[PDB]
């Protein structure tokens, strides 16, 4: 696979940018 | 009227002469017209206002009402400001090919996209038989290479090799494209460097709500958040098949998604002259993505 993001929905995309 | 005008291209000088009305898009095909390009929609104008920043030109506005700055000729880049998601596919005319080429080649060798050694070294490889032709003993003696920038100076500095251990490393992967016509060698270098994780990617100063500084990239497929440090990894992706709308005010953007039912992604960018260039790249990455999956 390439060097893409890992998999995730809209929520959990705003909890993990949230507190990085 | 009139007014003195100089665009380069990467491998071209090319002297014109406008008028107080001449838009941006009237340059712009000009340029196109001289240079007998025809893959437009990657490209555009760069000048450097007179406050020193570089920007990209507006092609719907007067060239003169665009704070450029006044200088005698006026200095225009034609670059790549779109890159396509496969070289092969869309690159289709050798100049649109040579182009490329040589601005990605560019970016390399002034360390703005990242590149691990050994991949240097091959890509060098390829810089080398489209500018060489064919590894030839009798012309080709020691020290062949020695007025040629072929590497990233990151990659000089980390290594014991000397410059010239270097230039035998680069040699001996030369010897062994024999055959390689320049068209294919530019293309196979190509194809390497768009595997690059930083490849065709803009960068920019971010922020969450917590303050923290990260990186927002920018790119064919999508949006992607960088932590700080690490340029290289995404941590969350934003493709644009996701996207519904993007938007930015003083100094928030706001990211609505497809779902309706998902909520809105928010971060933080400080400046507005950069902020205009986020939203513009990612209209034109995401236009560029539709017209791709509906011809």
């Amino acid at each position: 696979s390439s060097k893409r993001a890992p998999q995730m929905d809209w929520s959990k995309k705003n909890e993990l940018f949230s507190n990085l | 009227k009139p007014i003195n005008v100089r665009v380069t291209t990467m491998d071209a000088e090319l002297e014109f002469a406008i008028q107080p009305n001449t838009t941006g898009k009237q340059l712009f095909d000009q340029v196109v017209k001289t240079v007998g390009l025809r893959e437009v929609w990657f490209f555009g104008l760069q000048y450097v206002d007179s406050k020193g920043y570089s920007t990209w030109l507006k092609l719907n506005k007067k060239v003169t009402q665009q704070d450029v700055k006044k200088e005698n000729p006026l200095q225009f880049k034609f670059r790549a400001k779109f890159f396509p998601e496969d070289v092969s596919e869309e690159l289709i005319q050798e100049i649109t090919q040579r182009l490329f080429f040589l601005q990605v080649k560019e970016a390399i060798l002034n360390d703005e996209i990242y590149c691990p050694p050994e991949t240097a070294v091959l890509l060098a490889s390829y810089a080398v038989q489209a500018k060489y032709g064919d590894y030839n003993k009798e012309i080709h003696k020691p020290g062949y290479l020695a007025n040629d920038r072929l590497l990233p100076q990151r990659v000089l500095e980390q290594h014991k090799l000397t410059k010239e251990q270097w230039e035998e490393r680069i040699q001996n992967w030369h010897e062994e494209h024999r055959g390689m016509l320049r068209e294919d060698s530019m293309m196979e270098y190509l194809k390497i460097a768009q595997d690059l994780e930083m490849y065709g990617v803009n960068y920019f100063e971010i922020k969450n709500k917590k303050g923290t500084e990260l990186w927002l990239g920018v790119d064919a497929l999508g949006l992607n958040i960088y932590e700080h440090d690490d340029k290289l990894t995404p941590k969350i992706g934003f493709p644009w098949s996701e996207i519904r709308n993007i938007s930015f005010n003083d100094k928030k953007f706001v990211i609505k998604p497809i779902d309706k039912k998902a909520p809105d992604f928010v971060f933080y960018a400080p400046r507005l002259r950069i902020n205009k260039r986020i939203l513009a790249l990612c209209m034109g990455n995401h236009e560029l993505y539709m017209r791709r999956r509906k011809p």
